[PDB]
């Protein structure tokens, strides 16, 4: 060590002799700091050519240079461009500049200034002068590299670093195009955005992050193969079932041949023009697409005078369909990612029938199994007076009471700000102003006293002190200056004082750690996400910026821009931020219409894939970092200053009487009988739909059976009382719950017998019968274990729940200050247009239009708004879940001063409030929740000592046996037949080649299915019939042949029976299909029977060792998922009955229509399953919030005694919010369960 | 001339010195401008 | 919404009776203009004869002593889009036994298109001197008692049998 | 001196910041050992 | 001032210092005379 010497010519001559000797017969790398062992660079040996410090390739024609920062560089000693030798002064000067840090800083500042200039849609004229400044800097940067090192000579040169390829291409492309001064602007404009990628190479520490993320891809190829294969199987299932179903339409029927004019005229008729003329279809007034229908008994209905036919094109410009494998494959990628899947869910059910809901339940369940694998794949890779006064004030400051009192004032101050609302009376407003004035004075005095107590202005300024001092100055200036008062955001900074509580609330402090990491330890990973989103925003704006305005009439009816577009940077960025939230299909339809499908599909999918990959990596990194690791004394000083004998006649009898009660109650025969009646009475609740009047007989039967059921449960309660005793009976919660349900039933029974059946309280007590199914929770041991596990985590959930509430409270108060009373708008009901500011500017002009008989003009309000903190919480929940957040966001950007008519995007920069909340209140908040759930469920498992918590004792032994059955490797018998002919046939059928022929021919069969299309001509259908026939013939011969060699040993192998049982379905499927196509016609059965052919494609699992190990891991979790699935069904059933009793008559509006409503048990379950994924729960709640004149309080329902179609907003909010929370907790436990099995498997 | 840069004020009555001072829309005393 | 329900069959002499005639249209959001005509065939008579017509929110009663002064509207009101066409007899007499037909003529107004529909609903009313109770209530009332007792004797029977066993075992040792 | 979360590291004398990070024998970059 | 050598142009519509740099339809650029 400590060996330095300038690279002299004799050094090179020695090197070229050294290589001769070697040929005739190392953590020290470039770009890394020199190790401490070598010591500091000599006093004058810095920034010059030196000798290599390692023996690793010491004999190569190489030399080294150093930097004042002790960083290392390596160069090839051969002359640059065959002229510039290392010993020339030409290299030395450029070498001194290339290595200098200041040179890099200029380049970094150059690109940052350049990338900002890329955000301009139409830059001013002088931008060209700035444009040529950049190319001047970039071209100079390359020259220094070229003059300091070789251009492309072997070894280490300019072009041997891949990043310099982009740098060279960027510079040359600018010269050839700009100076030629001709080209397609929208085509070559995008190549400049490559300049943005230069930030990756320049900014330290970003190259490693991107390199890791690129090599992060090759881990997922195993799961990518799985995901594509399964998506193709369900795409073939969905394609077969729903060919042409999404282009059913209600067309006027019968044909009026007299009134028909074909486009050619002549008063003729032409069928092809009939079913393609839009005017012949039915469109529900106010909708944008024609209505779908179906010929089934459970599908949609057409009005009178219309017929259900296949006509026109598929919905959503034709991009939503199952008519082709490519369009079927896209529809299932949408369903896998749950992007707007409720609309595809509802469109398919409206055309294929409600009985097909099973398909969407199945695809949604398995689609969740893919995601767990994808998340686990990436996880596997991150895992005088001055003195006298100073002492006096210092003696009161820093006292625990002073700190304690100020902390209380912070809590009291926050609660004071929550009282602000709209509309607010003058007296209430005055109290808020006076109270707020006092609070600012208290904190102003606090910092002034602490400013004096600590030596003036010097010791006070530290982390927390500067912040609250900044707040105090801001509040004082706001009280003085009108310009400060101009903007509403300033009041929010007071809310940040709430975090001052983190020093005493560990869970709140745990949230600061997560936020701090995102810009601390993981700053570079976060910065890559910022650069990735910026590049996509610029790239999309350049490609599609023009198209969104040229083709505007193609995607909007009014020939004006939609609310989401890429015509400028800010709106381009918002779309990119929107897909990261999971909403990409809706914005891709618009882009495909204007800019074509090929180029739009490619970019939108790269954003979805690359964008979500980086977000997921950041989320997992934050979690794994979270897993890393005087109030009382002040109170103390305040504190300072009967029993009948059993061993006798009756004692034997009475004690024996209690003993026999226990024997009967515990007896399994008795318990099973009671469980049978809990299902019978619970199932009798499903008949109370809007059609009960048509079921006079069934209503009478179930009315009397209710007496029998409630009598039996009374006896069960009495028997349990004696068997256990009052002390034991009233000690456990399960017996308390059963008691409560019985008591409620008796009250409604004796009261009903006495009378008062129409009493309001009794009627509202009758609706509580929906809780009767809760009596089954303790009777099924699968439900009890899951419920017990959930309750054990409640104390942990609550502590994190409080942080969520307090954190969300700040955003709720801040949003109130910005949007309170600014969501109102004047609406012309009869024509359905919000008035423009020219017509009505404020509430006053809207009122003047309401004079007289003008009942069509209304001063309406957006139902979900920020009028107060309570209403703010509901709005935040809709934003956090990304359901209904579009209406909330639209009203915010339109808002103006209170009581002013909204104007289109007058406040466009209010989108940032919702962007900030999603990043902080949703992304980080969910990180905190998962951080404790994972930790809590590990301690819960650990302290119990068991390997499972969602599984019963009976399932555990089955689980243990199944684990072994998947571990004992199969043997390899070779029972040769010892026959002349059967001997040879046995030999070759068992060779690996024979399997390869089978495997390949199945793939050709798979491809033959993808070629099918709805609109295919008969000739193509005729061909595809013969090809499929051959495959059936070929595969039966495979079984017959192997059943001829392995005549009796087939049962010994588990796949041959599957091969056989999959075969006999193929011959029956084709032979029976022909039979049903001529006699006993039943098309709905024909499609289902044809699905048997897809069984062959599943045989690929046999050779897919990559995917088999995960399908097996799925089977391990099924016993646990079954128990959780049961509890979800019970919760769905209970909430289903509540919906029918409350929302069965609300007005058909928004998300409530004639097929998806709460009028019937089937409809309620369909809607409840949809909400389970939190899909479109905003459109179901909105009709329930109606109040007159939006609804009629005395509307008539023919065939029923009910009156009115109004909802109950209070019950509607409680119903939907409660289920959203509950379904979230259960579904989160589902993921934890499957993840635990996979972790124990991997 | 002008009064002190802080003084009580009420809406619809611009008694503070003009045009420098303005009555606030939150509170009951005038405001400064720059 | 709208649910089609059939009318009751037996009307008690001396008191009122409501003849339901509900005909819901396939899609509820559509708008239409409907009017109805009622026709009646008395017991022991073969040909149907009109008895009233309702349209434009005004009821018209045909000249009939058996129905004059004792029939009033009981269906949908306040609109021309009628879906409930019931009528209410204020005083049932034996002249009112017979077959009824409730004709509904509905004209639907679509965009540049209108469809003239027609529906006929049939009702058969029999008059009795005293109200009867439906069989579903008769059979179910006894059944709940049979189930209640048959389950009560079963419970005590098992209690005694197990009481015999437990008491005997305890006294054995 | 330290290597970052995703920095390439040398398993022999890995500089991945302990106790959180450790070199990957199979991927050649620091991972969370947790 | 004038549009430079090879500046964007049409055969009769350049702003360049023509004919010294003057337009042609083969490139729509004021190629410099030589
Ligand atoms: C749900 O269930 C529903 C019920 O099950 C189901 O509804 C059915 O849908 C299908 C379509 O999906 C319907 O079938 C179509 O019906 C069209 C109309 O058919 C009627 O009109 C025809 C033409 O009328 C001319 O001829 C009559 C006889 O001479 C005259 O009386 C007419 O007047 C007229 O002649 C002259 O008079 C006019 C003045 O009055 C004058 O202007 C005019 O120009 C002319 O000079 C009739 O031929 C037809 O009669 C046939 O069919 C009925 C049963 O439907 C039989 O009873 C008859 O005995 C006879 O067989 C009807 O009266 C058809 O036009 C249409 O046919 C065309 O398309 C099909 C393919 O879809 C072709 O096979 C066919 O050859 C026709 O092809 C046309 O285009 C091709 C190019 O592609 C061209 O080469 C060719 O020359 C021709 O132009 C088709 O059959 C069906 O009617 C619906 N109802 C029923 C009950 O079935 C619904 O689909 C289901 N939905 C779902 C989602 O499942
Ligand atoms: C150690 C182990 C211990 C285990 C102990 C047991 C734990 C698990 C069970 C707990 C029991 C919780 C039950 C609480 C239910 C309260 C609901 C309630 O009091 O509601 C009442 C309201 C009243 O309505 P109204 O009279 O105004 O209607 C008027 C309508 N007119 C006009 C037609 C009459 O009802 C409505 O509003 C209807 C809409 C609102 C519905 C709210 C939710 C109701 C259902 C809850 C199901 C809970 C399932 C839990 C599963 C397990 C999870 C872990
Ligand atoms: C790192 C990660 C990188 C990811 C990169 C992903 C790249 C994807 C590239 C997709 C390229 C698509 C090329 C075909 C475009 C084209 O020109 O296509 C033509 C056909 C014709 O259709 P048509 O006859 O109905 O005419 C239209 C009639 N109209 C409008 C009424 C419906 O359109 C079709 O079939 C269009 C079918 C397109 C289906 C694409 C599904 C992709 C799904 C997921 C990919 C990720 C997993
Ligand atoms: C999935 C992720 C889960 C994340 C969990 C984290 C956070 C929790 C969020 C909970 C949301 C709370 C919503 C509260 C609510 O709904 O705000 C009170 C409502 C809305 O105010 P407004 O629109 O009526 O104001 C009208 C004002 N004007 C007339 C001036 C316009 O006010 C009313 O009417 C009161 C109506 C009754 C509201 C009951 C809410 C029940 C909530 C929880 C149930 C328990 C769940 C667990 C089991
Ligand atoms: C008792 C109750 C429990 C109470 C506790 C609940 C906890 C939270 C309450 C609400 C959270 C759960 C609701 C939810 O589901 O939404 C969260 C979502 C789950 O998946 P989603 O499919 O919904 O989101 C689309 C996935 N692509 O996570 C997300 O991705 C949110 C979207 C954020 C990602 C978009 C871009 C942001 C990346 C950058 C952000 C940080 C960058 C660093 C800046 C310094
Ligand atoms: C975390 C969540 C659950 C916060 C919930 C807070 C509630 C205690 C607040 C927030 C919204 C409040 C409601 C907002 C508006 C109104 C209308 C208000 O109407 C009137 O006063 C009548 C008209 C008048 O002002 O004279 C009656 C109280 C009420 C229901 C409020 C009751 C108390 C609520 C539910
Ligand atoms: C576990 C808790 C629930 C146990 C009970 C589970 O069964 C009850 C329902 O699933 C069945 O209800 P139905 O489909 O019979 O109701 C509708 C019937 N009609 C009206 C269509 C004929
Ligand atoms: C709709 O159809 C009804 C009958 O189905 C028409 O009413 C009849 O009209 C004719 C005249 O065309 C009269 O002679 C009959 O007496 C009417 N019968 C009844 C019961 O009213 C009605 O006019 C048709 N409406 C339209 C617009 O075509
Ligand atoms: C179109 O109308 C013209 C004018 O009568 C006629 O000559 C021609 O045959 C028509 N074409 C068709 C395809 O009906
Ligand atoms: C569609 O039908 C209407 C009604 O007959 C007609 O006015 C219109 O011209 C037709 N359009 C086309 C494209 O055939
Ligand atoms: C509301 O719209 C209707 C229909 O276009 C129009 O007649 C009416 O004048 C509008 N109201 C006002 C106040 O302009
Ligand atoms: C409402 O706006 C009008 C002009 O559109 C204006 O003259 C009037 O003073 C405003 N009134 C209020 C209360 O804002
Ligand atoms: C029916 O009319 C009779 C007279 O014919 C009268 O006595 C009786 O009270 C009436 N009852 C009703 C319900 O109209
Ligand atoms: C009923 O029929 C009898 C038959 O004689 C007749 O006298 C009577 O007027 C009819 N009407 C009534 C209301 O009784
Ligand atoms: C039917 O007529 C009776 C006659 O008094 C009336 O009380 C009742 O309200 C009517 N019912 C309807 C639905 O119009």
């Amino acid at each position: 060590p400590d060996s330095f010497k300038p690279f002299t010519p004799e050094s090179l001559a020695n090197i070229e002799r050294r290589i001769a000797e070697s040929k005739l017969k190392s953590d020290l790398e470039a770009g890394k700091s020199l190790p401490f062992i070598y010591g500091d660079i000599p006093q004058g040996l810095v920034a010059v050519p030196l000798e290599d410090f390692d023996p690793y390739y010491l004999t190569q024609k190489t030399f080294v240079v150093l930097n004042r920062g002790k960083t290392l560089f390596r160069f090839s000693a051969t002359p640059a461009l065959y002229i510039l030798s290392p010993f020339n002064l030409i290299r030395r000067i450029a070498i001194k500049i290339l290595i200098h840090s200041v040179f890099s800083m200029i380049i970094m500042c150059t690109i940052l200034t350049n990338c900002v200039f890329m955000t301009f849609s139409n830059p001013p004229d002088w931008s060209k002068n700035v444009e040529y400044t950049f190319t001047g800097i970039y071209t100079f940067e390359s020259l220094v590299k070229i003059i300091a090192r070789g251009f492309c000579i072997d070894g280490f040169t300019f072009l041997r670093d891949p990043w310099n390829w982009l740098d060279f291409s960027v510079i040359m492309m600018a010269y050839i195009t700009e100076f030629v001064n001709l080209g397609n602007v929208s085509a070559l404009r995008t190549f400049r955005v490559l300049r943005a990628l230069k930030t990756i190479s320049v900014i330290p520490g970003l190259k490693t992050i991107v390199g890791a993320l690129i090599q992060s891809v090759k881990k997922l190829s195993d799961v990518m193969i799985l995901t594509v294969f399964c998506l193709s199987v369900f795409a073939l299932i969905g394609l077969q079932l729903f060919m042409g179903n999404l282009r059913n339409k209600c067309v006027v029927w019968p044909i009026n041949f007299n009134e028909s004019y074909l486009e050619n005229g002549t008063k003729g008729f032409d069928w092809e023009e009939y079913i393609n003329n839009k005017t012949n279809f039915y469109t529900v007034p106010g909708m944008l697409e024609p209505l779908l229908c179906g010929n089934s008994s459970d599908a949609g209905q057409c009005p009178e005078g219309y017929q259900c036919m296949k006509a026109g094109r598929n919905p959503n410009y034709g991009y939503t369909s199952f008519d082709t494998f490519s369009w079927a494959f896209l529809a299932l990628f949408r369903l896998m990612t749950q992007d707007y899947w409720e609309n595809l869910y509802q469109l398919t059910l409206r055309a294929a029938g409600k009985t097909y809901m099973i398909f969407f339940v199945l695809v949604i369940f398995v689609g969740s199994f893919y995601l767990v694998n994808l998340i686990l794949a990436v996880v596997a890779m991150a895992y005088p007076y001055w003195i006298k006064l100073k002492e006096i004030v210092n003696l009161i400051v820093m006292d625990p009471f002073v700190d304690l009192a100020i902390t209380i004032c912070i809590v009291l101050n926050t609660l004071f700000m929550a009282m602000e609302h709209h509309p607010m009376t003058p007296q209430f407003e005055h109290v808020l102003a006076v109270g707020n004035l006092v609070f600012t004075g208290i904190f102003t005095a606090e910092m002034f006293l602490k400013l004096i107590a600590m030596d003036p202005y010097y010791y006070f300024q530290e982390g927390w002190n500067i912040f609250d001092g900044f707040i105090v100055s801001l509040s004082l200036m706001e009280l003085s200056l009108a310009d400060v008062e101009g903007l509403s955001v300033l009041r929010s900074f007071r809310l940040l004082r709430v975090f001052k509580l983190a020093k005493s609330w560990p869970t709140l402090n745990m949230l600061i750690k997560i936020i701090g990491n995102s810009v601390g330890a993981l700053g570079n990973l976060t910065l890559v996400l910022a650069i990735i989103v910026f590049i996509f925003a610029v790239v999309g704006m350049q490609l599609f910026g023009k198209s969104y305005k040229e083709c505007v009439c193609k995607i909007n009816q009014d020939c004006e821009l939609p609310r989401w577009h890429m015509h400028d940077f800010f709106h381009s960025f918002l779309i990119v931020f929107r897909v990261l939230c999971g909403e990409w299909i809706e914005t891709m339809w618009d882009c495909m219409e204007v800019a074509g499908q090929a180029m739009c599909l490619i970019v939108f999918m790269m954003v979805m894939v690359i964008g979500n990959l980086v977000v997921l990596n950041l989320f997992l990194a934050l979690l794994l970092s979270s897993f890393s690791a005087n109030l009382q004394i002040s109170v103390i000083r305040i504190k300072k200053g009967c029993q009948v004998n059993i061993e006798e006649g009756l004692g034997k009898s009475w004690w024996i009487l209690r003993k026999t009660c226990f024997l009967i109650v515990e007896h399994n025969w008795f318990e099973t009988f009671i469980i049978f009646m809990i299902l019978l009475s619970s199932g009798a609740l499903a008949f109370e739909d809007i059609y009960i009047e048509q079921r006079k007989t069934i209503r009478t039967i179930l009315e009397y059976a209710d007496k029998v059921f409630t009598y039996i449960f009374i006896l069960e309660m009495l028997l349990k009382w004696t068997a256990y005793g009052f002390v034991k009976f009233f000690t456990n919660a399960w017996c308390w719950l059963d008691f409560l349900i019985v008591a409620v039933s008796l009250v409604s029974l004796i009261a009903n017998a006495l009378g008062y059946s129409e009493l309001g309280a009794i009627k509202s007590l009758r609706t509580l019968r929906a809780l009767r199914p809760l009596r089954a929770l303790s009777r099924f041991e699968g439900m009890r274990v899951v419920v017990n596990a959930l309750v054990g985590a409640i104390p942990s959930i609550m502590n994190v729940l409080l942080v969520c509430l307090i954190f969300w409270l700040i955003f709720s108060i801040m949003g109130v200050n910005l949007f309170a009373g600014k969501y109102h708008y004047c609406f012309n009901e009869t024509s359905e247009i919000r008035f423009e500011i020219e017509d009505v500017n404020n509430k006053t002009e809207c009122e003047k239009l309401m004079e007289g008989n003008n009942t069509e003009i209304r001063w309406k309000n957006v139902k979900i708004n920020f009028d107060n903190v309570g209403a703010g919480y509901l709005a935040l929940l809709q934003v956090a879940t990304f359901k209904g957040w579009m209406d909330i966001m639209y009203a915010a950007v339109d808002s103006r001063k209170p009581d002013e008519q909204p104007k289109y995007e007058d406040n466009i920069y209010m989108y940032i409030y919702f962007v900030i909340f999603i990043i902080f209140g949703s992304f980080f908040t969910l990180n905190l929740f998962i951080g404790v759930i994972i930790d809590n469920f590990n301690q819960q498992k650990k302290k119990f000592g068991g390997q499972d918590i969602f599984m019963t004792e009976e399932q555990k032994k089955y689980y243990n046996a199944m684990k072994k059955l998947g571990s004992k490797k199969p043997q390899k018998p070779i029972p040769r037949p010892l026959n002349k002919i059967q001997g040879i046939v046995f030999d070759f059928v068992t060779q690996q080649a024979f399997d390869i022929v089978i495997m390949m021919l199945i793939c050709l069969n798979m491809v033959t299915m993808m070629v099918e299309t709805d609109t295919q001509s008969k000739q193509m259908e005729n061909i595809l019939y013969w090809i499929n026939l051959v495959f059936v013939i070929f595969f039966t011969c495979e079984c017959v042949l192997k059943m001829f060699a392995l005549r009796h040993y087939y049962f010994t192998i588990g796949w041959n029976i599957f091969d056989f049982v999959v075969v006999i379905l193929s011959i029956v499927g084709m032979f029976l299909a022909d039979i049903i196509e001529k006699y006993f016609v039943s098309p709905t059965l024909f499609r289902v029977i044809r699905l048997a052919r897809i069984g062959r494609i599943l045989r690929l699992i046999k050779g897919a060792k990559g995917i088999r190990t995960l399908l097996f891991a799925l089977m391990m979790s099924l016993p646990a998922l079954f128990n959780i699935g049961l509890l979800l069904f019970l919760v769905m059933f209970i909430f289903s009955i509540f919906g029918m009793s409350n929302f069965a008559y609300v007005k058909h509006e928004a998300g409530i229509d004639d097929m998806f409503n709460f009028e019937t048990f089937g409809n309620s379950m369909i809607c409840l399953f949809q909400i389970t994924t939190s899909a479109g729960w905003d459109g179901l709640l909105l009709p329930i919030l109606n109040r007159p004149p939006d609804c009629s309080l005395d509307k008539e329902h023919p065939g029923s005694g009910f009156k009115g179609d109004c909802g109950n907003p209070s019950v509607g909010i409680f119903f939907f919010v409660s289920y959203i929370i509950i379904s979230f907790l259960i579904v989160v436990n589902m993921y934890i369960a499957i993840i635990l099995e996979n972790f124990s498997v991997a | 001339d002008c009064l002190g840069f802080l003084w009580k004020c009420n809406p619809s009555n611009d008694k503070c010195c003009r045009p420098n001072l303005v009555c606030s829309r939150k509170d009951k005393w005038c405001k400064y401008q720059i | 919404g709208c649910v089609e329900v059939d009318s009751e069959t037996e009307a008690v002499y001396g008191m009122t009776f409501k003849i339901l005639c509900i005909s819901c249209k396939r899609r509820s959001e559509t708008n239409a203009e409907t009017f109805t005509e009622w026709t009646f065939r008395q017991k022991g008579t073969e040909e149907f004869v009109k008895i009233l017509r309702y349209e434009n929110e005004v009821l018209q009663l045909e000249e009939d002593e058996r129905f004059e002064g004792r029939v009033v509207w009981n269906g949908s009101r306040g609109t021309k889009d009628l879906q409930d066409l019931s009528i209410f007899i204020t005083n049932v007499t034996y002249n009112h036994s017979g077959d009824y037909e409730c004709h509904v003529y509905r004209l639907l107004f679509f965009e540049n298109y209108e469809h003239n529909t027609s529906v006929v609903k049939k009702i058969h009313i029999e008059v009795v001197d005293k109200a009867n109770r439906d069989m579903a209530s008769i059979v179910s009332e006894i059944m709940m008692y049979v189930l209640i007792v048959v389950l009560t004797i079963w419970l005590v029977a098992e209690m005694i049998y197990c009481y015999k066993k437990i008491a005997a075992a305890t006294e054995t040792a």
